[PDB]
């Protein structure tokens, strides 16, 4: 216990007299805050709100003279209460619009004094931030999701910003799986915000979503393709059978002006036409000039050739959303 | 009983149409329109309870062959009214 | 399931009838069903409106194939 009664007035010494309202080098150079990130989990990334949930252990280090100890030779982890005792950067991320530090069983912090002053300050965040997404290509879509990580009260001229380690300050990533996106790539930046009240400093943490098509063709695609191939069965029934290809024919035109209501509602309400509403929007060209196939089909008979029609139809139909198929495809993938 | 029921009752009415006359057009094919339509309300609706991953699980596979049990079943009709050379059917 | 039986008094000859009056029914059960148990949790046993509806549902569909019955009797 002799060593504990040492660290005890160490660890009193540093925080009697301190002004917990001054930055470290106060009235003079600003104090470099270096950062690193690791990647817990990513979640809930969703376009309805556009936002993304991002759990993470936020790490920042600085020096800090005032909290400098030269007789223990062991670094200094202290109780997390700690940290209300002591300056910490204010550092806030723009984009987010919830977030909360981990409270079982305690705060989720760490403070740990090296003797040279540094000071490690570790926090788990759960973030949800904003993520704007142009969903113009959706689902054959990649998204780029930021994190905007800056100081609100201090400029330039009295905190800078560095990841700290550099282009392998954030980890994890790798290793976080999204179901339906894959992280094709992150990156790192440093840059100076300007406001009306002075330039900050600035670190954007961008991650690169791709988005799986597996899970759409499953969902989307294939009802929908199956459906335009069911409508085409219509061409192979004898023309005076009203009942029956009408009946197969509104039946997949409605039902394809359903699939596309229902799946569109569960998206935001964003004003420009995807690329599943493409696909959709095609192949209800495709069932409803089936239906139209016939209502010719009838309108040129009861108002030989007639097979023509219905036998030429019977292998343009299938080639013609094959070569749309083609366009669509190779345009967007 | 939400999922597996469905898509086994939905395959046997499919298969309800091949014990109906050749010449009950309108009627085989309610059948499978009818059939393929539930088929695909219920492979959307399977989905709904699980998250969006990519690959395929154990009900999509059985969603996806009573899927060709009961398109496949419209098929042979078509098949079937192709060499159905009479409208009329059996009287008396 | 009483509209179901309604098909009985349909003259045999009316396949195109029955057939959709029956299709119609037995499919409204199942969504029924369906559209019942999505607000209850996923509960793995059947209740007491379970073992009703899946009674109801053997009475449709059997209402339904009482007339593919009566039509392979007649023609096959
Ligand atoms: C209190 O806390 C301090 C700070 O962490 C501890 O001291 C550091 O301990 C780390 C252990 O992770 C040491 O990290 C190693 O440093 C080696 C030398 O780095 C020098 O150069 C860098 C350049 O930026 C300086 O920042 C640094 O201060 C040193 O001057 C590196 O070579 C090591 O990486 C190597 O790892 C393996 C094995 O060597 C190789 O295979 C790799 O290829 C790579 O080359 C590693 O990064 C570091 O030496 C210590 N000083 C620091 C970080 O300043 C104290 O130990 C701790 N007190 C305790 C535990 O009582
Ligand atoms: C926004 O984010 C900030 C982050 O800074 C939050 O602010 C902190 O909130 C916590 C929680 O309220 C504050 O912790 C409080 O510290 C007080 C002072 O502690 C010193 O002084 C006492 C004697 O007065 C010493 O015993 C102690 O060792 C310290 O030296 C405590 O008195 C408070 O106690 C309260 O909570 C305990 C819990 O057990 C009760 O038992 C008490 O009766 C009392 O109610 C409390 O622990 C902290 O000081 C705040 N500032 C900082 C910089 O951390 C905000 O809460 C958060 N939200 C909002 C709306 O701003
Ligand atoms: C998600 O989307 C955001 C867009 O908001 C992307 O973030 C931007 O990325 C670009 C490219 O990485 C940033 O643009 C510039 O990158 C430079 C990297 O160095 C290259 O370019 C320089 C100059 O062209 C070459 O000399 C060098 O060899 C490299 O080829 C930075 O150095 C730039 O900063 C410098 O220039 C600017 C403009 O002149 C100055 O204002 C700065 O002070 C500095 O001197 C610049 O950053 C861009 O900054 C990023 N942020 C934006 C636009 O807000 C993400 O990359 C994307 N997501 C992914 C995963 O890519
Ligand atoms: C460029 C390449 C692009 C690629 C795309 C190209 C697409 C090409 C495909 C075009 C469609 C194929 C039909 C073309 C011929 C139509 C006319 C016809 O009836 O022909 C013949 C029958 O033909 C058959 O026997 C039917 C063959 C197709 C049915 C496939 C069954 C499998 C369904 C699986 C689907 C499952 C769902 C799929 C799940 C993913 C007989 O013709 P006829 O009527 O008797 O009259 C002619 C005789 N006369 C001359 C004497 C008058
Ligand atoms: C001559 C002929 O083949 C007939 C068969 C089916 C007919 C169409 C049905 C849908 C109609 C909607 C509106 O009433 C406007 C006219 C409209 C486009 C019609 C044009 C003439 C068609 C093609
Ligand atoms: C002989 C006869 O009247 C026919 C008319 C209707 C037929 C049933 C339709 C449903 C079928 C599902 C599966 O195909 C197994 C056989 C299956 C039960 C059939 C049994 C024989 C029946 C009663
Ligand atoms: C602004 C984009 C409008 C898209 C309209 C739908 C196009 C469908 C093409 C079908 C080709 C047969
Ligand atoms: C967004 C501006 C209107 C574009 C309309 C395009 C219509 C294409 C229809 C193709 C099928 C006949
Ligand atoms: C609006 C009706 C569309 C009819 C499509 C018929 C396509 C084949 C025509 C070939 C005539 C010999
Ligand atoms: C899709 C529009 C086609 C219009 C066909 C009109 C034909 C009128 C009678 C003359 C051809 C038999
Ligand atoms: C990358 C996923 C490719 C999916 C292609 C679907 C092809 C459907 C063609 C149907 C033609 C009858
Ligand atoms: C028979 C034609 C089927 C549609 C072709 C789909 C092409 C997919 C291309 C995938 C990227 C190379
Ligand atoms: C719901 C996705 C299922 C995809 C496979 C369906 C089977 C295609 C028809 C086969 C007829 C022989
Ligand atoms: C392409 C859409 C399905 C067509 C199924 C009907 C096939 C009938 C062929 C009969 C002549 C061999
Ligand atoms: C395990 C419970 C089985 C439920 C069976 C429902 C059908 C029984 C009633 C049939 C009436 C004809
Ligand atoms: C556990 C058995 C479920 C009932 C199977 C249904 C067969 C028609
Ligand atoms: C477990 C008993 C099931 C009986 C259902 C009636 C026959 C389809
Ligand atoms: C389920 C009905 C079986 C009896 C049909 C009549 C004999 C071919």
């Amino acid at each position: 216990p002799s060593n504990m009664s040492l660290v005890k007035e160490t660890v009193d010494r540093l925080l009697k007299g301190y002004d917990i309202r001054l930055r470290p080098d106060f009235g003079g150079p600003p104090v470099a805050v270096g950062m690193n990130i690791d990647i817990a989990s990513i979640d809930m990334v969703s376009e309805v709100n556009m936002d993304y949930t991002l759990t993470m252990y936020f790490q920042q280090a600085w020096r800090d003279k005032r909290l400098s100890y030269n007789v223990i030779p062991l670094n200094l982890t202290l109780d997390n209460r700690v940290a209300d005792q002591l300056w910490v950067p204010d550092t806030y991320f723009l984009n987010d619009k919830k977030s909360f530090v981990h409270g079982v069983t305690v705060k989720n912090r760490m403070i740990r004094l090296h003797p040279d002053g540094t000071v490690l300050y570790g926090l788990r965040i759960t973030t949800t931030a904003a993520c704007m997404m142009d969903l113009r290509r959706y689902p054959l879509d990649e998204q780029n999701c930021t994190l905007e990580i800056e100081s609100y009260g201090y400029t330039t001229d009295d905190i800078e910003f560095y990841w700290r380690g550099d282009d392998n300050a954030v980890t994890g990533v790798t290793k976080i799986e999204l179901p339906q996106f894959s992280i094709v790539d992150y990156k790192l930046i440093t840059k100076k915000v300007v406001f009306s009240t002075g330039s900050y400093p600035r670190l954007s943490l961008s991650f690169k979503l791709k988005r799986n098509i597996g899970y759409f063709i499953l969902q989307t695609y294939m009802p929908s393709i199956l459906i335009t191939i069911l409508s085409w069965v219509s061409f192979w029934i004898n023309y005076d059978a009203s009942a029956a290809r009408v009946a197969l024919g509104i039946t997949t035109v409605l039902t394809m002006t359903t699939i596309n209501t229902h799946l569109r509602e569960t998206l935001p309400k964003i004003p420009y036409v995807k690329a599943i509403d493409m696909y959709l929007m095609g192949c209800f060209v495709f069932v409803f000039m089936a239906l139209l196939e016939y209502a010719l089909v009838n309108y040129i008979f009861f108002g030989t050739d007639v097979n023509a029609i219905d036998r030429w139809s019977r292998i343009f139909f299938p080639v013609v959303f094959s070569f749309f198929n083609i366009v669509y495809w190779l345009y967007y993938v | 009983i939400q999922t597996y029921l469905p898509c086994i009752m939905t395959v046997i009415l499919s298969q309800v149409s091949f014990w109906l006359n050749r010449e009950s057009v309108p009627a085989r094919t309610v059948f499978g329109v009818t059939t393929v339509l539930t088929m695909t309300t219920l492979s959307i609706s399977a989905r709904n309870s699980l998250p969006k991953v990519a690959y395929a699980t154990a009900m999509d596979w059985f969603i996806a062959v009573c899927y060709a049990f009961v398109f496949s079943a419209l098929i042979e009709f078509a098949t079937v009214n192709y060499f159905t050379k009479r409208g009329y059917a059996w009287d008396g």
